[PDB]
């Protein structure tokens, strides 16, 4: 529904990046491409992304302790396989939905990256969704609201209504 | 140079909250002795939690901690009264939380983007309230005021201002 390539278009203003980049892609799974100025070819959503956090000096964005990092990293690897989905997004909405209960970000307290690409990988999904199971899902509603009027984060994306209390 | 004295036995929290929250805002000092009150022409004082408060959100409009709509002014005050009535002394403590675990459910802040003086007002009462102490030792709290509480107790000024004043 939204290609890798158009994903880190959007994430370059995001991060506040004035800079854009052409990029490519491979093959069916239309894995998104860096054809790079450091290095060799940077490939896949969440490497050239990493790549583009510290291009915008905002290494945070990654974690800072070596703990807040392996949970960045576990939602960058869930993010590309179960995310990027057919038969059923409820079981997922029903998983995040109880780890998100004590949470207010995916890392415990702080604004990581695994926000933004998870944010950006359920939008199209938290869209399709009714009024009667934004109730059922709960925490999800409020992570997400949160994440679109975080600054900078949703560019262009569409609002998604969330009724307040 | 505004000047605030703070109640050296039984700081308010919350006041402080916005002073650290506004340092770099206008020029302020903390002095302690005395009771709670702070000075900003000297001729006019205020002198109650909540007048402190609007006060510093008020002047250092740099600071977001008032909000951006005149709904979101509202609210705020709003958010000072029920800390200052419903949260002051326990009555119906159990309906008085359940409208706080029931609207912060999809509200990461009381204020809907940002901290707000919402937050610093009833974080800071919360604190001071040991019925709701209670709910904490025997695990039985609302779960969206426990990450609401733990989220804000985590971060920076918060920290700062727990150990000063503990």
């Amino acid at each position: 529904h939204m290609a890798a390539a158009a994903e880190l278009s959007l994430l370059e203003k995001s991060l506040g990046l004035s800079k854009g980049n052409k990029y490519s892609a491979q093959g069916e799974r239309q894995i998104p491409v860096l054809q790079t100025n450091n290095g060799p070819s940077l490939t896949g959503l969440t490497t050239i992304a990493a790549h583009l956090v510290k291009q915008a000096n905002k290494e945070y964005l990654l974690g800072s302790t070596a703990e807040e990092k392996a949970i960045v990293q576990q939602w960058l690897e869930y993010r590309v396989t179960q995310v990027d989905s057919k038969n059923d997004i409820h079981t997922l909405l029903k998983d995040l939905n109880s780890y998100l209960e004590d949470k207010v970000y995916l890392t415990g307290y702080n604004f990581t990256l695994a926000d933004i690409l998870l944010y950006y990988g359920l939008h199209r999904f938290i869209v399709d969704l009714t009024v009667q199971e934004k109730e059922k899902y709960l925490n999800v509603s409020r992570w997400f609201c949160h994440i679109q009027h975080y600054p900078g984060i949703r560019q262009h994306l569409s609002s998604v209504v969330f009724i307040k209390n | 140079t505004l000047s605030l004295t703070v109640n050296s036995g039984d700081p308010p929290l919350g006041a402080l909250l916005a002073v650290e929250h506004v340092k770099d805002d206008v020029s302020i000092s903390v002095e302690e002795g005395k009771e709670n009150i702070l000075h900003v022409s000297e001729n006019v004082i205020f002198t109650d939690v909540n007048s402190i408060l609007r006060y510093l959100a008020r002047v250092a409009t740099t600071a977001g901690l008032y909000g951006s709509n005149l709904m979101e002014h509202t609210e705020i005050d709003h958010w000072l009264e029920f800390s200052a009535t419903k949260l002051s002394s326990s009555d119906s403590f159990t309906s008085t939380i359940n409208e706080l675990n029931h609207s912060l459910s999809l509200r990461t802040y009381l204020v809907g983007n940002s901290l707000s003086l919402a937050d610093l007002s009833v974080w800071a009462t919360l604190k001071g309230n040991a019925a709701w102490q209670e709910q904490l030792k025997q695990k039985k709290a609302p779960v969206h005021v426990k990450r609401w509480f733990g989220f804000l107790e985590a971060q920076q000024a918060f920290q700062s201002v727990g150990t000063k004043w503990d």
